[PDB]
């Protein structure tokens, strides 16, 4: 009873289909999956050191999940302008519009230029999400558990930043279910909290306390396209949204 | 074309007889369908004895019936049940035991349950009367913290729901198939799973148009509904002892 | 073992692969994965349902308005009027600085993209019984200014496409929308925080009462018509831009004295090159050089200024919480700043400074704080804001 | 009336054909497309930093247009030598002698070398073109409005300087129009500003505040061709051309 | 997962394409489109008539 027409009071004639753009421009602009796969912003971070680091002590932590993290707008004296302004990308937006994924997800890192260091990334799908709350990118600032230590047994692969400092991979879905939850998370159960994003990457790099003075508040971005095989498979209508031309301007 | 009344009162019943009960319907259902009919799931998780009982789940039962009146503004929820839960507790909404209903007796000795679902929504509205409510399913309500923000019939009206107009008195059918991230939905405290039990998500009603009338109309009205499971599979033989009691909520 | 010994290949290198580009191209990766050969699957009832797809999500209804239309409206009054686009809007009468929005999903999908094109669809749901009796226009006027906005009846809506509506037993009709510009597609409504890329309708809708409601006595005096909103059958987007609308996920904005951006967390410590290591000023780091660097204070002939944080509790901590300072010039480059023990001797040293003197006097070496207070050598919370204290001089 | 031969008083013989260079060189010089497929320089600048930039923040703005933008003889004190001496390239000089174009351009832009830092390039499709004046490289010194920020949904892509420092990129055509004007353009109305440029073209660095002092007074080149499926409609005439060994010598 | 160990090439590296040449080559760049295969297309009366 929702997409219903009792009766169409059609005053119009015949427009000229374009296909979506592929008679004017080349490409039709009908697959939304087309449009996921171009990369847009997960994330950027300073990254700082506050205690003294060994080799195997991972840099950096983060959920990886299709709908973006918690919006990050900053600190109220240095907000991170890209989340402030204009704040969230085309990829949560359409997936704000849906409840369930499954599918990959592809993640494209780009460090620092003047660091040499040899970096390490580590894919663990065991980190269950607890809340919306500490979904976003995490500095280790210590090693208590076996959180900040590089594992053995994960996916893991090493970028030589003096060949290239961009890493470019493409993380599996290996959760146990038939979907996954595809808007802010709200934890009821402790199974529920399996099943919000695929897994949990950790960054790391292999420099030693002398080298690592160079490497502090250099910006690291993050980039996420959506894969392939990737499927939204149930429609939810869209949440009350915010003009962004409505926001005000710093004036002086 | 041609109206001609008699003692019977010239209408056309429409039935629906669903193991030995039957409901009775004047007007025509306005039926919306949010997912595809689901598979059964007893092949990839279950080796234990994995049965329905569809003499006696495949039932209809009263969930909840309440009063909507004039005193009631333009974007106000009516209802707002967990089904799975909602049978439950409106059982034991009805201080009683949950083993003094037929329906609802394998969720008594059972684990596990995966079933779609049918879910009639009837007003008894006058003629005169003029309103229009929602009946918008969502799947798994409490897994999403902005809900609060959602519950509008503004955001309802864009996933597609069904729509209950006053005046012509009609009738909402639900068919919700089985959609969660796990493929089976515990009956009672399972391991890593402590709270939202048997939780699939929320059928709320609310209102778009709010009831008008004459100064002297009829005031109110009553609104009831049914559930059905049709498709269940119950997994997991258990004690019964081990069951507790919903959340009231 | 023969020996190549032809010519090779000659390239050009590039960093980075298309980073925009997503259809017709096999981007390599370092999969995380065991087998190279595999990949996601789908069995067999957590199958998709919903293709993503723009034509599929512009083709569902999504109510945008509610109109009372009552019986004391007289003979031509206006229901409403709106624009002809995607970009229709409900506001949410909320308590927040930044008012949210609902809207059709049409118009979700259309503020990612920056043209449109087609037909619209507005379904009108009267509820009403079969006893009311009512007659409506539903018109469309092809492009009008915002000049052009009034001066508008329903005797001038007729001059151009419209639709006459009677309700006696048939509570709902679809009108669809002419598209009719001098452009094939139409650029949308807003943009992406850019106020010179605003651009109205290209073409109006109008709701009149063509003839008045005449209810019974039995029944209400008072309709409510729904107005819900779909993209037609020739509906299409086609130019992929930053989408004009944020998510409510995070409604939080941050509206624009502390240390230059990179420059904090800070703590008070010793430098080689601020009084020969024997004197607290702010780093940010331990290693060569790492000294926090601050903005240039305006500051007029005839007066001073020092600085005194906030929020104490966010200052960098030594035997104290170090809550005021002076801001002065290193000599490398850039301003440093010196912290003090209290806000009297940051003005005795703003005094010194701002009168002429210099870091090197030994008026101001007495001011600074020893380097024996640097104590733990505990950061500031972030970059905390200080107040600019201003004194004549 | 203007291709017209009244009486062709034709006192020649035969003149062996080349083919227009193919004969002597290997190669004909007959279509003009094949000319304006080599590069030619749009632009140059020195990177001047004002106020302190976020990641965020582009470092510079530039319509893109094939007709050539308006011509920066440089200040009085230092100008541009290329623009200042030969006044113009090939590609604008033939672009002044039609009226309409549609179709593609190609950019390659080269940065400075003892740069290391990763760089971005955003196309925006959504600037009109307001006037002939402020048709240049634009230097971004503040951030009021969605400008000088880093947007999410545009065409972007990311050089790594310290893997190679220069950019090769392809705008599309991607206004909504039959053409665009091919002149210099006099803003009457609105939407005629829509329809000028293809889109513009915004450059910015990822650096901090650190690593910002070694990027100042860096020159950045650009250079266009002219793309392929890239038309001219309508013949108009060329303008009053000037002789570029008439003007004077820098005498001592 | 067997091993290569064959010899392997042995380029020149040059940091940029042909600058001059244009004609019968196909060079490489990065389109800021959507689709690899899309071009740009006159459709049908916003066609070239003067070549």
């Amino acid at each position: 009873e929702e997409s219903r027409n009792t009766t169409v009071l059609d005053t119009t004639t015949t427009l000229q289909s374009s296909g979506f753009g592929r008679a004017f421009f080349g490409e039709a602009f009908n697959d939304l999956k087309t449009l996921m796969r171009r990369y847009q912003l997960y994330g950027q971070l300073l990254l700082s050191v506050t205690t003294d680091k060994d080799i195997d002590h991972c840099m950096f932590t983060f959920p990886c999940l299709p709908q973006g993290l918690a919006l990050d707008i900053g600190s109220a004296g240095s907000p991170h302008e890209i989340f402030n302004r204009c704040r969230d990308g085309i990829i949560p937006l359409i997936a704000s519009g849906y409840r369930f994924y499954r599918g990959d997800l592809r993640y494209k890192i780009v460090f620092p230029s003047n660091v040499n260091s040899n970096i390490w990334v580590q894919h663990r799908p065991d980190r269950r999400l607890e809340g919306w709350s500490a979904a976003k990118i995490v500095n280790c600032d210590a090693v208590s558990t076996g959180q900040g230590v590089y594992n053995h047994g994960y996916a893991s692969h090493i970028q030589i930043t003096r060949v290239n400092n961009v890493i470019e991979l493409e993380v599996p879905f290996y959760n146990a279910t038939c979907y996954n939850y595809l808007q802010a998370f709200n934890a009821s159960s402790a199974a529920s909290s399996y099943a919000v994003s695929l897994g949990e990457i950790s960054v790391g790099f292999q420099a030693t306390s002398d080298d690592i003075a160079s490497i502090v508040n250099k910006p690291v971005t993050i980039y996420y396209s959506i894969g392939d095989g990737m499927q939204f498979s149930q429609w939810v209508g869209y949440q009350p949204m915010m003009i962004l031309d409505q926001l005000p301007a710093p004036v002086v | 074309d041609n109206p001609n009344p008699g003692p019977d009162g010239e209408g056309e019943v429409e039935l629906e007889k669903d193991s030995n009960v039957v409901l009775t319907t004047q007007r025509d259902p306005s039926t919306s369908i949010p997912a595809p009919v689901s598979v059964k799931w007893s092949r990839w998780t279950s080796n234990d004895v994995v049965d329905d009982y569809a003499t006696i789940t495949s039932r209809w039962y009263q969930i909840a019936e309440f009063v909507w009146s004039k005193d009631d503004p333009f974007d106000k929820e009516l209802a707002r049940l967990i089904l799975p839960r909602a049978l439950l507790s409106s059982i034991e909404a009805n201080s009683d035991a949950i083993c003094d209903v037929p329906n609802t007796i394998p969720f008594k000795v059972h684990a596990y349950w995966r079933g779609d679902m049918e879910v009639r929504v009837q007003i008894n509205s006058n003629k005169f009367q003029v309103g229009q409510l929602q009946a918008t399913w969502y799947y798994s309500d409490h897994e999403n913290l902005n809900i609060s923000s959602k519950r509008s019939v503004y955001g309802f009206s864009q996933m597609d729901h069904a729509l209950i107009s006053a005046s012509a008195s009609n009738e909402a059918k639900l068919v919700i198939p089985f959609k969660h991230v796990y493929p089976f939905l515990p009956t009672r405290i399972v391991p890593d799973w402590t709270t939202g039990i048997l939780d699939m998500g929320a059928l709320n009603i609310r209102v778009i148009a709010p009831l008008r009338m004459s100064a002297t109309g009829p005031t109110t009205c009553n609104v009831v509904v049914f559930i059905k499971l049709n498709n269940s599979e119950f997994t997991g033989t258990s004690s019964g002892k081990f069951y507790a009691s919903q959340i009231r909520a | 073992n023969p020996s190549y010994q032809q010519s090779p290949r000659h390239f050009v290198p590039t960093g980075m692969h298309s980073l925009a580009l997503g259809t017709n191209l096999v981007e390599p990766l370092h999969a995380l994965r065991l087998d190279a050969a595999g990949t996601t699957q789908h069995p067999v009832g957590c199958a998709p349902d919903e293709d993503m797809t723009v034509s599929s999500i512009a083709s569902r209804y999504g109510l945008i308005r509610r109109v009372q239309w009552k019986k004391d409206h007289a003979k031509g009054s206006l229901l409403l009027q709106l624009d002809a686009d995607p970009f229709v809007e409900q506001r949410i009468e909320g308590t927040n600085p930044i008012s949210l929005y609902w809207f059709a999903p049409v118009g979700v999908v259309s503020s990612m993209f920056m043209q449109w094109r087609g037909s619209l669809e507005y379904r009108f749901d009267i509820i009403a019984s079969q006893f009311h009796t009512g007659r409506l226009i539903v018109g469309y006027v092809p492009g009008l200014t915002a000049s052009l906005q009034l001066q508008m009846d329903y005797m001038k809506l007729k001059s151009s496409s419209y639709v006459v509506f009677d309700l006696q037993e048939s509570n709902s009709f679809t009108f669809e929308v002419p598209y009719v510009s001098y452009r094939p597609w139409w650029v949308r409504k807003y943009g992406g925080n850019y106020l010179p890329s605003s651009t109205d309708a290209p073409s109006t809708l109008f709701m009149y009462v063509q003839v008045p409601l005449i209810p019974m006595e039995a029944v209400s005096d008072t309709i409510d018509i729904n107005v819900y909103v779909r993209g037609g059958s020739s509906f299409e987007v086609c130019v992929p831009v930053q989408p004009s609308l944020g998510l409510n996920w995070n409604t939080d904005f941050i509206l624009r004295y502390r240390a230059k951006t990179g420059y904090a967390p800070y703590y008070a410590g010793v430098w080689h090159s601020f009084n020969n290591s024997n004197s607290l000023v702010f780093r940010w780091g331990s290693a060569s050089d790492q000294i926090a660097q601050w903005p240039t204070i305006s500051v007029p002939r005839g007066e001073l200024a020092f600085l005194r944080i906030k929020d104490g509790k966010q200052a960098a901590v030594g035997t104290q919480p170090w809550r005021t300072m002076v801001v002065w010039p290193s000599g490398h480059g850039y301003n440093i700043g010196i912290p003090t023990y209290n806000a009297e001797r940051a003005r005795q040293l703003a005094q010194h400074l701002y009168g002429g003197g210099s870091l090197t006097d030994e008026k101001a070496k007495q001011l600074f704080v020893p380097a024996n207070q640097q104590g733990p050598g505990k950061v500031s919370n972030g970059n905390p804001v200080w107040e600019v204290m201003r004194a004549p001089l």
